[PDB]
């Protein structure tokens, strides 16, 4: 089987939003990485580009 | 005058080109095509 001598490697910890997040490990005196949340970018779509007169966007099969 | 004779037999001599035969009698008269700008939309 699979052994640990870890207590912690099971924790896990929800917050609302990273400054919350921040303060409980402050708090409790852990050092911490923050990473910045990413977010998928807005990209524009368009179903009548998929047959442009002149445009490489045009689909060879659908 | 007379409407007892169907005229339409030119079909039955028709052959396997013979759509293809006129298609290339017909590219004699044809306006230029128009262009895209392109070789192919993957050019």
């Amino acid at each position: 089987w699979s052994s640990t001598a870890d207590p912690l490697s099971n924790l896990v910890l929800t917050f609302s939003t990273k400054e919350d997040a921040v303060a409980f490990a402050e708090k409790n005196g852990w050092s911490f990485d923050v990473e910045e949340r990413k977010v998928p970018k807005p990209k524009s779509k368009s179903y009548g580009a998929n047959f442009s007169w002149n445009k490489r966007t045009r689909v060879s099969t659908k | 005058f007379d409407n007892s004779t169907y005229r339409n037999l030119q079909h039955h001599e028709y052959s396997t080109y013979t759509f293809l035969d006129l298609n290339v009698e017909l590219s004699k008269f044809r306006m230029p095509q128009p262009s895209s700008g392109r070789q192919s939309p993957r050019h």
